[PDB]
């Protein structure tokens, strides 16, 4: 999963 | 907040500037606090160049109490190109803060050159000397020399400056020698410093010059011609022929003047009494004499009846009031009978519900002609406010036209109003009205110090000194954090949590009082009397609880303010209660007690919250608008009871929460509406003056079902 | 009785003559911007015994001598009801004129209630004539015909010229009022 700040 | 962290770390990633730092460490301060201050003065340490910057960390070290003075001195010195930008910065972020003690420190800098500036600099050392004993010559002395060092001057506000440093013998010889002409301030302390200084051969002949040459006819002026003549020698009469004029000043002149030569007083007071008789003013100025005997001994004209009576003190009136009881005259003025039928009403009140409900009749039907009567206005509310007759009171005050300082000055005739949105609304307005008046004074001490307004600077900053912290500013919180939490509403509620928060400094000081007691006394002697029932430590205590429910951190300090307080009181027995509870209800819920300690402060709580002690809120007077008030103090607690079970859930909560549950069925059964209208229904009138005694009533009792009916569905 | 300067603290004591129903109560902003564009221009009224206010004196200068319209301006007069029918208010009109300040100036505008019986009366006296009557001046919607009079809330403006129209008729409007 990336996160989000991003 | 936390995304707002998110933000601002990819910020200072990508200065990988200082004002972005800065920002961050506030936030850390905000969700943690040792942090963020080590951060600041680290940010501190290394050398802040900008000014928005700088300003940011001034506000900071201010907030956590000499560090902010430190960062702008520091930037002063290392960039001297820019000294003067960072001084004004300084100086406008140092009005915001209310912070009028650094002023000199600043001005200093920012004179070492402008004219202007160095004016600052002076009238900085006067305003400091406003304050320290042992320094006071240093600052006389610092602000002098500035002073000397711009002659000659320029105009009447630079001369006004100078003389804040000078002695009454030098004033009058600095102004003796000014070639521009003096304004009314100057005049004034020209002829206040002769006066001291016993300079009265000079006295004589500038105030004479004044009153005959000018015709400026001030009476403070006549007073001191007079007595400079008696002291250089001039006899009765050689004053006397030159008073020829039947000018008001004139005449009571005479008085004076005969007081002064002990001359007998009679033929003076007669004359002026039969030249102004026909003119309301004749009373208050011939009170200020000891009148004598005969003169007392002695219509067409009501002034005169009016004049008559309040010179003999007739305490009963109605007759007169019969006669001129039709408005007559232009439309926006006053019956001047008024004064009399006023002087009667408060002369007969005896705080006992009969006679406050008949004397409301009597001011609602004197209001019925005299519709714009403010005394009568007044003394309506004020009566008003010993009753539950709590919605009343606002429609009078709104009628009024009471609008932004007056706010100030009278918002607590409002004390006893009752927790309805409407007025919540009106409540949230007034304070709007402290958040814009806020803004503007600082706004007029800035441009009074750009343009060279001395003259009028010093009221400015205590004008703004006094609305910084005022007991009715708190009331006015106090009061929406009230009706904010009986209500269901939330609006606002947020916002003056962190008022309340941001300025715990202000919240536990003594509080400023600038409120009225005087207008509605006026033209009258002030005896004691019913008052509005206003609760200033109450009110103190309330925004304290406020500020511990919602402290996150640690509560201690803000309760022993609580307790010292509590402890020194003066409270009724139900108000002593009441804080009791508070405080057992609070520490249960945002300290840490052990299992002993809980239980004891439970049981406490446990023991009271029952109708059968909390009935000693009601006053053996049902008619009484203590009923109500305690009842508000009341519901309050135990919305304030729910908030917490909420915020700090607890098995303790719980079973508190469950025991206030059958409080609105029970007070219910006290049947306190019916007690009240079964009095009033039995009260027998006999009005001085005919007056529908019936629709006073039936308003009356309306308004007393819907205000308790309120409060009881609230619990 | 005895004038003083216009001080902002007065403002605390000022409310048995600014709560009667003619008299204004502004914007700290308002009164303190006076005291500093004019403070010459703002003064009151004292008693003999205790130095309560019996009224004051709010005034400014306005306008463009190129366009003849170099003015004082009354943008506050009232007197404690007290304090009436005894030469005060008279006394503080003509007190302004006296002046160097508004001396320099052509002439004293003002604007007053058309209900308002009493404030015409002191300005007649004084010799003011009506210049023209504001529409809408003191009512709070903004109306387009100037034709609409409406006693209650409309305004006369009065001048009175100094030493440096003919018609009540001429209606405008508060925006067309510029200087
Ligand atoms: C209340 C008010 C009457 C006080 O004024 P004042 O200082 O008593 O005025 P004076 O007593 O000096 O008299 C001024 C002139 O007006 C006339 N006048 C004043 N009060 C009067 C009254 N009640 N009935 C009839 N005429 C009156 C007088 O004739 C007098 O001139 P004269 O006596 O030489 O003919 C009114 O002028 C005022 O100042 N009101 C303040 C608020 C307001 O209504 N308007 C604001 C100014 S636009």
């Amino acid at each position: 999963m990336d996160s989000e700040v991003a | 907040y936390t995304y707002a962290q998110s933000l601002i770390t990819k910020k200072l990633a990508k200065s990988p500037l200082f004002y972005h730092v800065l920002q961050n460490e506030i936030h850390l301060k905000s969700g943690q606090e040792l942090a963020i201050k080590k951060n600041l003065e680290l940010l501190n340490r290394y050398p802040n160049d900008p000014l928005t910057i700088e300003k940011l960390s001034d506000f900071f070290s201010k907030m956590e109490m000499k560090e902010s003075s430190l960062v702008y001195e520091n930037a002063i010195k290392k960039y001297p190109v820019s000294t003067e930008t960072l001084c004004l910065s300084w100086f406008d972020n140092s009005i915001e803060k209310y912070d009028f003690k650094v002023f000199n420190r600043i001005f200093m800098y920012l004179n070492k050159k402008s004219r202007l500036h160095t004016l600052w600099y002076a009238f900085s050392f006067h305003l400091l000397l406003q304050e320290e004993t042992d320094k006071a010559s240093l600052y006389n002395s610092l602000g002098k020399k500035l002073m000397e060092g711009l002659q000659p001057f320029e105009n009447t506000q630079e001369i006004y400056v100078y003389t804040l440093f000078l002695s009454s013998k030098e004033i009058e010889q600095v102004l003796s020698g000014v070639t521009l002409p003096l304004d009314l301030e100057l005049k004034l302390l020209y002829m206040k410093a002769m006066k001291e200084n016993a300079s009265f051969e000079a006295l004589h002949a500038y105030t004479e010059k004044l009153l005959f040459k000018e015709k400026f006819d001030d009476f403070d002026t006549w007073k001191l011609w007079i007595l400079s003549g008696k002291e250089i020698g001039k006899s009765f009469e050689e004053l006397d022929q030159k008073l020829t004029l039947p000018t008001r000043n004139i005449s009571l002149l005479k008085i004076e003047l005969d007081i002064l030569y002990s001359r007998n007083i009679e033929t003076s007071v007669e004359n002026y009494y039969q030249k102004f008789n026909t003119k309301l003013c004749c009373y208050a100025d011939l009170s200020q004499y000891e009148l004598p005997t005969s003169f007392i001994g002695s219509e067409e004209n009501l002034i005169t009846v009016v004049n008559n009576r309040k010179f003999v003190n007739q305490t009963d009136n109605w007759d007169v009031y019969e006669r001129f009881s039709t408005k007559e005259g232009a439309e926006y003025d006053s019956n001047p009978v008024n004064e009399l039928t006023l002087r009667t009403i408060v002369s007969d009140l005896d705080s006992s519900p009969q006679n406050t409900i008949k004397n409301i009749v009597l001011l609602k039907h004197l209001l019925e002609q005299d519709k714009y009567n403010y005394k009568l206005k007044l003394w309506l509310m004020k009566l008003y406010s010993q009753l539950n007759t709590n919605d009343l009171i606002f429609p009078i005050y709104n009628g009024l036209k009471i609008r932004m300082t007056q706010h100030e000055t009278l918002n607590y005739y409002l004390t006893t109003t009752n927790p309805s949105k409407i007025n919540l609304d009106a409540w949230v307005d007034i304070y709007r009205f402290y958040l814009t008046s806020k803004q503007e004074i600082k706004e007029s001490i800035i441009q009074g110090f750009d343009n060279g307004v001395f003259n009028k600077l010093e009221g400015f900053i205590n004008f703004s000194k006094r609305m910084q912290n005022s007991i009715s500013l708190n009331f006015t919180v106090a009061k929406i954090l009230q009706i904010s939490t009986i209500l269901g509403t939330d609006g606002y509620l947020n916002y003056f949590i962190h008022y309340l928060k941001t300025n715990e400094a202000l919240i536990v000081s003594d509080y400023t009082d600038n409120r009225d007691f005087k207008s509605e006394w006026n033209g009258l002697e002030k005896i004691d009397c019913i008052d509005v029932p206003v609760n200033d430590v109450a009110t103190k205590l309330k925004l304290l609880v406020y500020s511990i429910v919602f402290e996150d951190q640690d509560a201690s300090r803000l309760l022993k303010v609580f307790n010292k307080i509590t402890s020194n009181a003066k409270f009724s027995v139900f108000d002593n209660l009441l804080y009791k509870l508070y405080f057992n209800l609070l520490k249960i819920t945002k300290t840490k007690l052990n299992p002993q300690e809980t239980q004891s402060l439970y049981n406490y709580l446990q023991k009271n919250l029952k109708t059968d002690k909390l009935k000693i809120l009601i006053p053996e007077n049902l008619l009484s608008g203590e009923l109500t008030q305690n009842l508000t103090n009341l519901v309050e607690f135990i919305k304030i009871v729910k908030l917490l079970a909420k915020r700090h859930p607890s098995s303790y909560m719980n079973q508190l929460v469950n025991l206030v549950k059958p409080f609105g069925k029970e007070f219910k059964n006290l049947k306190l509406v019916q007690r009240q209208h079964e009095i009033i229904d039995s009260m027998d009138f006999e009005p001085p003056i005919s007056v529908d005694i019936s629709q006073t009533k039936l308003e009356i009792k309306s308004s007393i079902e819907d205000c308790v009916v309120a409060l009881l569905n609230s619990l | 009785t005895s004038i003083k300067p216009f001080q902002m603290e007065d403002l605390f004591e000022l409310n048995p003559v600014n709560l009667d129903p003619l008299t204004e109560n502004f914007n700290v902003s308002f009164y303190s911007q006076y005291l500093i564009e004019w403070p010459q221009l703002f003064y009151k009224s004292v008693e003999t015994p205790n130095g309560q206010a019996s009224g004051y004196m709010m005034a400014k200068t306005e306008g463009q001598l190129s366009k003849k319209e170099w003015h004082t301006h009354i943008t506050a007069v009232t007197v404690l009801d007290q304090y009436r029918r005894i030469g005060l208010a008279s006394k503080l009109c003509l007190e302004l004129e006296n002046l160097t300040q508004v001396k320099d100036t052509l002439f004293i505008d003002l604007f007053v209630k058309v209900t308002n019986t009493l404030g015409r009366i002191l300005y007649e006296k004084l010799g003011y004539s009506v210049f023209r009557r504001v529409v809408g001046y003191y009512g709070r919607e903004i109306q387009k015909d100037r034709n609409k009079i409406d006693d209650s809330v409309d305004a006369f403006d009065m001048r009175k010229l100094l030493p440096r129209e003919n018609g009540e008729k001429v209606y405008v409007l508060p925006n067309e009022i510029v200087f």
